[PDB]
């Protein structure tokens, strides 16, 4: 008789209410806690990929073909 | 908030302002020109620099043009 | 130790303005 | 799905006019009776059917309205009516609260008219330096 | 004043800037080619021809190439011996804080 | 009778016992328009082909002019025997002050300036053939001006003429097609046979001069074309009852062209010509009109409906019918295209004999011929406003179509407005890339050929197959329908190339994606602006200012430039910057990468390099090289003939520039001068009394208009040219 | 069953302008803006979010690859997510400089009550300051793992989208 639907449409959502949830977590957030993640957040990567040789660039040593910083001229 | 300031004579209409888009509009009785008529705004809240106000509104120098400054909501028209 | 001073760039770049687009973000809700 | 509304104002779904977000900040409405059915414009587009009531409909620049009281002017119809209207309902209307048709002028209509410039005199103006009392405004 | 702060953290440092960066403390043995030396140009996304890039003047660095004169307005004054730069460095911060 | 002015016109208050100056641009800005005239078509109906007219008459007035100042001094002769080298020239010019050298001395023994656009090749395409002739076609046209000017005359005045009979609309759009196309087409046939078929294929080598078959011959008796090819020519034609087969010879879709020099075939042109000729003689009639036979004029549209889409597409319009404004975009939009359709067709695969190799015309030509076009489409609907804020009348509409737009704006729009971000914004946003990516981006790695690559590729696409499309698949037709497309089946001629495999790739979805972009954000501006337009969601009531109309408010905080007459004064600026974009893309593909000049050992070096390829990825490849690696030609170019593109874009570059001046200026500002000086005069008494008021407004988005878009055309048309010819 | 609402707009009063077609509310499975966070009313945040942290992170293993720098090469195929979390924890920000349109400071939530509870007025505002930034403890615990779930796992392909 009833024209269904959804309207009410497909389970209300899976047995997880748990674990991701509650757990971790960076969480809680915003106000304070926030900077908390986003402090490392961008002094992370940045600081320590404002660094790490000895080596890793493009790439390019010793300066010669016909010599440089010369000729010839000196050391 | 509706400026800056605008000026005496005119009204009646049958020939001048009698088109405010947000009313702004009375008329007051007043005794002076050539049967009785003072006007800006018994409002100037709904306005909005609709500043067709003049061009319907004749009277000699300056006689219509904005100033907002704040700009409202109210009239900087942006509803949605 | 030694090799730097890139500490500054990623900073005055990339987490500074990062931090001013952030704290004035605001001005606003300051 | 479907009912209360009985419109007219009438012409169904589209956008242009009329939204979501100003059920809040304001909102207006307008009342008339309508001649006929008596199809006319109408913002958004459309052409609304005018009815046996109404004439309630919703509409948010309150610009919109007025116009559409003259626009009640090109098939020769008449007396437009408007309201406020808002949560929690209540104003915010010149027709009528009193419909003193902007013209005219009758019963009591305030001050707020005009500088003690009667324009001319019009020059730099310092009477101001930090004025506190001293105006703000005129 | 305030701004008169900055104007002196504008020179303090491109004082300070330069005896780093560039090659003055060197430029005394030799003085007019050039290639006039400004700063020291940290741009992670120019590609490995840094070297094809600006390995200019004395750089080891793909380095701007100076023209605010001044230079030259120093070297007027007084000064060859960036280790006696170090210090208008300090001084327009001795002008700063101050 | 009547008439004549004097003050007052149309303008209802133009005569007000004047009192300024600036009325002498109301008056030449109302003067042909309506509504400031009358919809009351039993007067405007008889305006329109009144015309419509003149325009013809005009036309004319044109035309007889092309022949004379050809066939009143050659270059026709004085080259035409000889195509390949020595070309065009239709003008030399008296010898004041230094004008001379403007008239070359470059065209097989005649001094004159050189000519870009066929002409030459237009006329050497039918055969004419002697200067005393086409000349005896310049008198064929003048007068022949003159009875259609002298319909003015005819009609209206005395003669008040006729809505009753307009007003119908079946006859005509049957006639068009039948009636005068029909008395062509075909009746261009027995012209394209006769006349012009074999004083060609003769042409195709010997018969060089004088001796020229003045085409008096080849009615009554046959022979000759007899002669040539068959057909048997007694009198019975086979094909009254198929022989066709026979009659034939000469006519089996040929496709290519014409190797003993480009075009393509006139073996391949009256086929294509009493087919599509006769078609348009027939579904020239299937409406209405007397005789019981035709159809719906309406009556068919409102035969469909749909649910969604409702009534349909139904009861199409009753001014339709009626006038112009309603009508007046579809014409337009659509003889739009049939300016860029035509275009993109010409040059894209050669008619008339001499092109393919040439240049300075298989460019030139091609543009032009793309402004006319883009021009007219991207102001074809500022005739959608007006209309609505005009000749639309009380009602007619709503359920119709139409509405069903007005009320589904603000989200029709919109969907649009996004690709036109996307769809450029970032499309665009993509030489910039690879010039961060090339000064800063070492060919490392991206978005070039050898590079964000894409290795076969980009195909090919299709076209390709354009070439196995003859070999089967369509059966025939002949070599691969235009060498352009295809695979390697190449040719050329005369030393220089023709057309050829021009093969895409990356630097081909690139640009593209820009005339892909650009048609986007420059209609919808256009439909933004042509959907609102009397009701805009924001002065919600327009018709209340007229068509132009400047903007309105300093208040709701900045409403200007809300009238479609100014979402057209910017209507087009983009279309400048899209018609004088493309054709740009075109001259530096036919060039740098198709035309060609030969030598010998596989190998036919192109009037540039293979650049473009990777030299036109980056936004800036074009200024590198397509500035000062050209212009050269323009910069230097004094002295001598290139002598006007030296000197054109001069004062073309100021009219650019004498735009802004009057376009970024204020209004205001101006009239607040007029005085100042004013004091001079009067003060002094001289002064007007027409108040020598300063420019109104919308009359100065009515000049840096009209000069930005006089400015920066000329000046690339001082420019390109003088590029071609001499690495030409 | 019976033809449908069409014409008559959007549900309700012929004049609000939201609008009513298919890709509103339909049969072919609108379905779908009601099991990820989009309509319903639903539920409480991290398991609605959560869910787009998740599925939000390894959507980028793309544009983080050929896309950009390095295409393929050393370092290296580190490519599904690289600093691609690097280059969240900012997409992981902004949405936590968002709340300002989202305030309370707590979390009933959760039910509903009888009675009922996400009562009868909702298409607004419900959501909160401690009452959305927990969604925020999802889609950034979810982003990583968003991210790190397509590094550890696999590298090359297979049939996943196959379909679907
Ligand atoms: C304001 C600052 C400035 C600074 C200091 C930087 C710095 C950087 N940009 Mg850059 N960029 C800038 C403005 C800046 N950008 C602007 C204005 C634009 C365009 C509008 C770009 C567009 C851009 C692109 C497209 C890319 C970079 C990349 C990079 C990184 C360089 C190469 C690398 O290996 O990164 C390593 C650094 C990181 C991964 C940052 C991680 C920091 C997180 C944790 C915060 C480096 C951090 C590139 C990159 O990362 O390679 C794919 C590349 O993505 N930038
Ligand atoms: C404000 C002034 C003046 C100016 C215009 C500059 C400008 C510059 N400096 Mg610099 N510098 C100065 C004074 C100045 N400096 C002084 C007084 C010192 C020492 C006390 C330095 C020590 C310094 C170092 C170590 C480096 C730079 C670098 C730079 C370049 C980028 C650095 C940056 O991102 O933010 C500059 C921000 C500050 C000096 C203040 C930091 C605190 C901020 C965030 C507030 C840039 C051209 C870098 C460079 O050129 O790359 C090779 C880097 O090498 N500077
Ligand atoms: C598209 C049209 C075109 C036009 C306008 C003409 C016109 C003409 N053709 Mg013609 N013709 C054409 C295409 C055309 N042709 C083609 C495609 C062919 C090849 C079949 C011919 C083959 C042809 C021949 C062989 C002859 C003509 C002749 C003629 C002329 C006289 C016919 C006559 O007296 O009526 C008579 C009516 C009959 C039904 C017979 C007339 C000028 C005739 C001519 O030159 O002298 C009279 C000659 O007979 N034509
Ligand atoms: C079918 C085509 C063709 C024809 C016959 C017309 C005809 C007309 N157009 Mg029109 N127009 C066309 C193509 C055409 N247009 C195109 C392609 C565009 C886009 C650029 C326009 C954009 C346009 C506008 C904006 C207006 C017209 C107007 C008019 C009317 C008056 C023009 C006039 O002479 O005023 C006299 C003005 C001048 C002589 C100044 C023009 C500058 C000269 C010196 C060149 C007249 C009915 C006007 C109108 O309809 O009135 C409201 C006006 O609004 N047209
Ligand atoms: C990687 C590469 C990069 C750097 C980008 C970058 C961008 N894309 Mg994009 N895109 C890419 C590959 C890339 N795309 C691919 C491979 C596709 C499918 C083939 C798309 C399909 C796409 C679409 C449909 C859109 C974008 C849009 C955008 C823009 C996002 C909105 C914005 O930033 O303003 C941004 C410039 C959006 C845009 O332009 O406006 C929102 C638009 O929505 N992209
Ligand atoms: C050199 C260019 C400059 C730049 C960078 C732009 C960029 C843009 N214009 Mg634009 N414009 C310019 C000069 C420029 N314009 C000039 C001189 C005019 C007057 C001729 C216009 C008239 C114009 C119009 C009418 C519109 C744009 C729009 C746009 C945007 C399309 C999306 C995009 O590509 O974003 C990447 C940055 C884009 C921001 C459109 C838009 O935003 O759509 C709603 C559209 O409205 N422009
Ligand atoms: C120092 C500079 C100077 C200045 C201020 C200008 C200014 C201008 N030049 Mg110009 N030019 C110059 C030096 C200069 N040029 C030099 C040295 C040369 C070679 C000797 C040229 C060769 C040249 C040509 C061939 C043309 C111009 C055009 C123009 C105008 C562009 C008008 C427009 O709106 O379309 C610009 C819109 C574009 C989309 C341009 C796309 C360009 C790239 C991205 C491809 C503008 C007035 C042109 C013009 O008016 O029509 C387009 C065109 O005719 N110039
Ligand atoms: C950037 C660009 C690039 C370089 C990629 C790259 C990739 N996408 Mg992807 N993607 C993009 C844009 C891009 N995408 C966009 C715009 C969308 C929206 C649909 C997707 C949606 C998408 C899906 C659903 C999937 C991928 C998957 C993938 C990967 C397939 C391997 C896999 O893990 O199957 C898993 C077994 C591959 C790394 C597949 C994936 O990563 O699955 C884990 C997965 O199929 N993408
Ligand atoms: C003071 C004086 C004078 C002077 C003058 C002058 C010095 C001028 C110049 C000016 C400038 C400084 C510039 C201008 C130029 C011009 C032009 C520029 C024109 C134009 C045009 C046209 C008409 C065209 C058209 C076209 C087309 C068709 C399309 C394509 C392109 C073209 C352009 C070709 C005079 C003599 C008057 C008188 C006396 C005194
Ligand atoms: C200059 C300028 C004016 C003033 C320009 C005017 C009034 C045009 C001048 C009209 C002609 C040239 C009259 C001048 C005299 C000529 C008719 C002929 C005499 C000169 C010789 C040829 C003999 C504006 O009105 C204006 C309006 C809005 C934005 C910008 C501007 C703007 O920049
Ligand atoms: S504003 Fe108009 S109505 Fe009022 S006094 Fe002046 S002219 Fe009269
Ligand atoms: S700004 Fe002008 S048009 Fe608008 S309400 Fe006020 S007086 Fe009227």
């Amino acid at each position: 008789w009833d024209v269904y639907g959804s309207d009410a449409p497909s389970p209300y959502n899976s047995l997880q209410s748990k674990f991701f949830e509650t757990f971790a977590a960076p969480f809680t957030k915003r106000g304070l806690l926030l900077k908390f993640l986003i402090l490392g957040g961008g002094s992370l990567l940045t600081y320590v990929s404002a660094n790490a040789p000895q080596d890793v660039l493009p790439i390019t040593r010793g300066p010669q073909q016909p010599p440089k910083l010369g000729p010839r001229g000196k050391i | 908030s509706h400026s800056v300031k605008i000026y005496d004579t005119c009204i009646g209409c049958t020939q001048c302002v009698r088109a405010c888009p947000t009313d702004v509009l009375e008329m007051i009785p007043w005794g002076g020109c050539k049967a009785k008529q003072i006007a800006s705004a018994p409002r100037t809240e709904d306005c909005v620099g609709c500043k067709r106000c003049e061009s319907a509104c004749p009277t000699d120098f300056l006689s219509v043009r904005v100033y907002l400054w704040h700009e409202t909501t109210r009239s900087m028209g942006l509803a949605y | 130790m030694i090799n730097l001073p890139s500490l500054f760039v990623p900073l005055v770049g990339l987490l500074f303005p990062a931090v001013a687009m952030a704290s004035l973000f605001l001005h606003v809700e300051k | 799905e479907l009912d209360p509304n009985t419109p007219s104002p009438i012409f169904a779904g589209s956008t242009g006019g009329l939204l979501r977000k100003a059920q809040v900040e304001e909102f207006y409405v307008i009342t008339w009776e309508s001649p006929k059915e008596q199809i006319f414009e109408m913002p958004t587009g459309g052409a609304a059917i005018m009815r046996e009531g109404p004439n309630l409909l919703k509409l948010a620049r309150k610009e919109q309205c007025l116009a559409l009281g003259t626009r009640l002017r090109s098939k020769y119809k008449i007396k437009y009516q408007f309201y406020r209207v808002f949560p929690s309902g209540e104003v915010q209307y010149l027709h009528p609260k009193d419909g003193v048709y902007p013209e005219k002028v009758n019963p009591g209509r305030q001050g707020v008219g005009l500088n003690m410039r009667s324009i001319g005199k019009n020059v730099s103006p310092i009477e101001v330096k930090f004025t506190g009392k001293q105006p703000y405004d005129l | 004043f305030g701004q008169l702060a900055i104007i002196f953290l504008w020179t303090s440092g491109n004082l300070f800037h330069v005896a780093w960066q560039g090659n003055f403390e060197a430029w005394v043995q030799d003085p007019f080619h050039v290639r006039p030396i400004a700063h020291a140009i940290w741009d992670p996304h120019f590609g490995q021809p840094a070297v094809e890039a600006f390995t200019r003047g004395g750089a080891l660095g793909p380095v701007n190439n100076a023209y605010s004169g001044v230079y030259q307005w120093w070297y007027t004054i007084g000064l060859r011996t960036n280790e006696d730069l170090y210090t208008g460095a300090i001084f327009l911060l001795f002008l700063s804080a101050i | 009778f009547e008439q004549w002015a004097k003050p007052g016109h149309f303008s209802r208050t133009i005569a007000k016992g004047p009192d300024t100056t600036t009325w002498i641009w109301n008056l030449h800005a109302d003067a042909h328009d309506f509504d400031s005239h009358t919809s009351d078509l039993e007067e405007i109906s008889r305006k329109v082909f009144s015309a419509h007219f003149g325009q013809l008459s005009i036309i004319f007035l044109w035309l007889s002019g092309m022949y004379f100042h050809g066939a009143r001094f050659s270059n026709y002769e004085a080259w035409l025997n000889d195509p390949t080298h020595i070309g065009p020239s239709a003008q030399v010019v008296w010898p004041i002050v230094g004008q001379e050298i403007l008239n070359g001395d470059v065209g097989g023994g005649f001094r004159g300036i050189q000519i870009t656009s066929g002409f030459f090749q237009i006329w050497r395409a039918s055969g004419i053939t002697s200067e005393l002739q086409l000349y005896c076609t310049a008198i064929g046209a003048l007068v022949f001006a003159g009875l259609m000017l002298f319909a003015g005359w005819f009609h209206y005045h005395k003669a008040a003429p006729k809505l009753a009979w307009f007003q119908d609309v079946e006859s005509m759009l049957n006639h068009h097609l039948a009636g005068l196309l029909g008395l062509g087409s075909l009746s261009w046939a027995g012209h394209q046979v006769h006349v012009s078929l074999p004083i060609n294929q003769f042409l195709n080598a010997g018969v060089d001069p004088k001796e020229i078959p003045l085409p008096h011959e080849f009615i009554l008796n046959r022979d000759l074309l007899a002669q040539l090819y068959p057909s048997f020519a007694e009198g019975a034609t086979p094909f009254f009852t198929l022989n066709w087969s026979k009659y034939a010879d000469f006519l089996t879709f040929r496709g290519g062209l014409d190797p003993l020099t480009g075009g393509l075939w006139l073996t391949d042109i009256a086929h294509h010509h009493l087919a599509i000729a006769i078609l348009f003689l027939i579904a020239g009639h299937m409406y209405r009109t007397n005789w019981g036979i035709g159809h719906g004029i309406k009556d068919i549209l409102e035969a469909h409906k749909g649910p969604f889409t409702g009534q349909g597409h139904k009861g199409l319009y009753e001014i339709l019918t009626t006038s112009w404004h309603a009508q007046l975009s579809i014409n337009l939009a659509m003889l739009g295209s049939l300016t860029i359709v035509v275009a993109q067709h010409m040059y894209s695969m050669p008619p008339y004999p001499y092109l393919a190799t040439d240049y300075a015309t298989q460019l030139s030509l091609f543009t032009h011929h793309m402004w006319i076009g883009g021009f007219l489409i991207v102001g074809a609907a500022a005739h959608a406003a007006i209309f609505m804020v005009r000749d639309y009348d009380p009602t007619t509409r709503y359920n119709d179509l139409l509405d069903r737009v007005l009320r589904h704006r603000d989200a029709i729009i919109s969907h649009l407005n996004w690709v036109c971000i996307f769809l450029g914004f970032h499309s665009f946003g993509l030489y910039i890339h690879n010039d961060t990516m090339s000064a800063l981006g070492r060919p490392q790695d991206m978005f070039s050929d050898t590079a964000i690559q894409l290795q076969p590729v980009f195909a090919q696409w299709i076209q390709n197959t354009h070439a196995l499309a003859p070999g089967t698949t369509a059966p025939g037709a002949t070599a691969s329908t235009s060498l352009t497309w295809g695979g390697g089946d190449l040719v050329a001629v005369g030393n220089k190339v023709a057309l050829l495999p021009i093969p895409l790739g990356t630097a081909d979805f690139l640009v593209h994606h820009i005339h892909a972009f650009t048609i986007h954000v420059t209609v919808l501006i256009l439909l933004k602006g042509v959907l609102f337009a009397r009701s805009s969601r924001l002065i919600p009531d327009k018709a209340n200012l007229g068509f132009r109309f400047p903007c309105d408010g300093p208040g709701r905080g900045g409403t200007c430039q809300v009238s479609a007459w100014d979402h057209v004064f910017l209507g087009l600026f983009w279309m400048y910057n899209s018609i004088s974009v493309v054709i740009f893309h075109f001259s530096w593909k036919m060039q740098s990468d198709v035309w060609g000049t030969i030598n010998d050992q596989g190998v036919v070096t192109h009037i540039t390099a293979g650049n473009f390829a990777q030299s036109s990825i980056t936004i800036n490849g074009w200024l590198r090289d397509f500035l000062w690696a050209q212009a050269s030609q323009v910069i230097q170019s004094y002295g001598s003939s290139l002598s006007a593109y030296g000197l054109f874009f001069l004062g073309a570059h100021f009219v650019w520039a004498f735009s802004l001046m009057f376009l970024f200026s204020g209004r205001g500002y101006w009239q607040e001068l007029i005085e100042s000086i004013v004091w001079a005069h009067n003060k002094l008494k001289v002064a007007p009394a027409t108040q020598p008021r300063a420019l109104s407004i919308v009359q100065g988005r009515a000049v840096g208009v009209t000069h930005y878009l006089l400015g920066g055309i000329a000046t690339t048309w001082a420019f390109f040219l003088a590029r071609i010819i001499a690495v030409g | 069953k019976p033809t449908y609402q069409v014409i008559q707009p959007l549900n309700g009063d012929p004049f609000i302008g939201g609008l009513e077609t298919p890709v509103t509310s339909s049969p072919l499975i609108a379905w779908y803006l009601s099991n990820l966070p989009a309509y319903r009313t639903a539920v409480n945040p991290l398991l609605r979010g959560v869910e787009v942290g998740l599925a939000h992170g390894f959507l980028l293993v793309g544009p983080f690859v050929k896309a950009g720098p390095l295409r393929n090469t050393e370092y290296a195929g580190a490519a599904g997510s690289l600093a691609a979390a690097g280059l969240v924890v900012i997409l992981s920000m902004c949405l936590t400089m968002y709340g300002i349109a989202s305030f309370k400071e707590g979390e009933p939530s959760i039910a509903p009550a009888l009675t009922l509870t996400g009562r009868k007025k909702q298409p607004d505002q419900l959501q909160s300051a401690d009452g959305w930034a927990k969604f925020t403890g999802g889609f950034f615990f979810g982003g990583v793992s968003g991210v790190t779930w397509a590094c550890f796992l696999m590298y090359v392909l297979d049939l996943p989208y196959y379909f679907k």
